[PDB]
């Protein structure tokens, strides 16, 4: 239902990221008025969304010029992600992906000192998975919830201990989630995350007082094998139909480079997610 | 003076850098603290990554601003 991607020199890391990318009307929206790099991908993603393509020409011009990577080697797709975010910068109007916090730091050890108020722009929410059932959900809260923070007190003159707060201040039309799967090993080595992380269909970013705002799933990014080798491949919603060609269609694909396949939500769900992709409800 | 480098587990690290600091030497104190090679560091600060040979002057990252540390899980 939609065109494979053929892989020239390990560039499953690229064709899985443009098979999500693709699922992302919103995103696919933003790029064709941000454009009224930009086009050498809007015209990948609009094929992808509606055979077997080819997207060596994006590696070529961001080889040229973003990315110094050669032609042929593995290469992480959240990486790949950060270089097209990057580049298209290159707030607001610039970051179709982007999250805002405002941040509160609050010293513990003097409570006359005032806060102190910050900010924090992401395109991608880079989760932790904690030691193991694993839920996305509480990855998410943990990443926005209170943490302790050392830093230099002006009223103690010195270092002390620092609670910091977080709240949300901007949403985007469109949401990268990053499941980090390499941790740090208590022998000092590097460690692939293999267990499942259970998310659903529907995520929901929490605001001010009760406010929220509901995303909808539309691609799974998932990464097989480990930091030696491995391979991406993406689960993402086919595209809608012609009669109905703003809904979102609810049968899934999976896509390995060329090979396209209907796959079943229990399919997608049950998945090992990498990076998952939202649109604003 | 202090950045803040957000770590792998999501614990929040401070180090002691000036302005002038390069990448590397960032990425330096980073092992310092939790052990990981430079070259296996993805560092990110307001959604880039930030490129070895550069200063944290050239991204403008100032007192107190926080870092993103990723690994690279290759495909």
């Amino acid at each position: 239902l939609v065109p494979g991607l053929v892989n020239l020199g390990n560039t499953c890391f690229m064709n899985s990221l443009l098979q999500g990318l693709s699922a992302c009307p919103a995103f696919i929206r933003w790029l064709e008025e941000f454009t009224s790099l930009s086009l050498t991908l809007l015209h990948l993603l609009k094929a992808l969304s509606c055979e077997v393509l080819d997207a060596s020409c994006l590696l070529d011009v961001l080889r040229m010029y973003r990315w110094q990577i050669s032609s042929f080697e593995e290469q992480d797709a959240h990486e790949l992600f950060h270089v097209i975010t990057s580049s298209l910068e290159d707030w607001k109007s610039q970051h179709p992906f982007g999250v805002e916090f405002e941040t509160t730091m609050k010293c513990t050890e003097s409570e006359e000192e005032e806060v102190t108020k910050g900010k924090e722009n992401q395109d991608s929410l880079s989760l932790s998975i904690p030691a193991a059932p694993l839920t996305l959900d509480h990855c998410l809260h943990h990443f926005i919830s209170q943490e302790e923070i050392t830093k230099q007190s002006p009223t103690l003159q010195r270092n002390a201990l620092y609670i910091k707060s977080s709240k949300i201040s901007r949403l985007p039309q469109c949401l990268c989630i990053h499941l980090q799967r390499l941790s740090w090993s208590s022998h000092g080595t590097p460690l692939k995350r293999h267990e499942h992380v259970q998310f659903n269909e529907d995520l929901r970013l929490p605001l001010a007082g009760g406010r929220g705002q509901a995303y909808r799933l539309m691609a799974v990014v998932v990464h097989h094998g480990d930091m030696h080798s491995g391979h991406f491949v993406t689960y993402r919603r086919s595209p809608p139909s012609a009669r109905n060609p703003l809904s979102t269609s609810n049968q899934w694909l999976w896509v390995s480079d060329d090979t396209v396949r209907k796959a079943s939500l229990q399919e997608v769900l049950s998945s090992s997610a990498y990076l998952l992709f939202y649109e604003r409800v | 003076m202090q950045i803040f480098v957000k770590t792998l587990t999501g614990k929040t690290i401070t180090l002691e850098v000036e302005p002038s600091d390069t990448i590397e030497n960032v990425k330096a104190k980073i092992q310092d603290k939790e052990g990981i090679p430079p070259d296996q560091q993805r560092l990110i600060f307001a959604g880039k990554q930030l490129e070895d040979g550069r200063t944290l002057s050239d991204y403008n990252i100032q007192k107190e601003s926080t870092l993103h540390l990723v690994l690279r899980l290759r495909g």
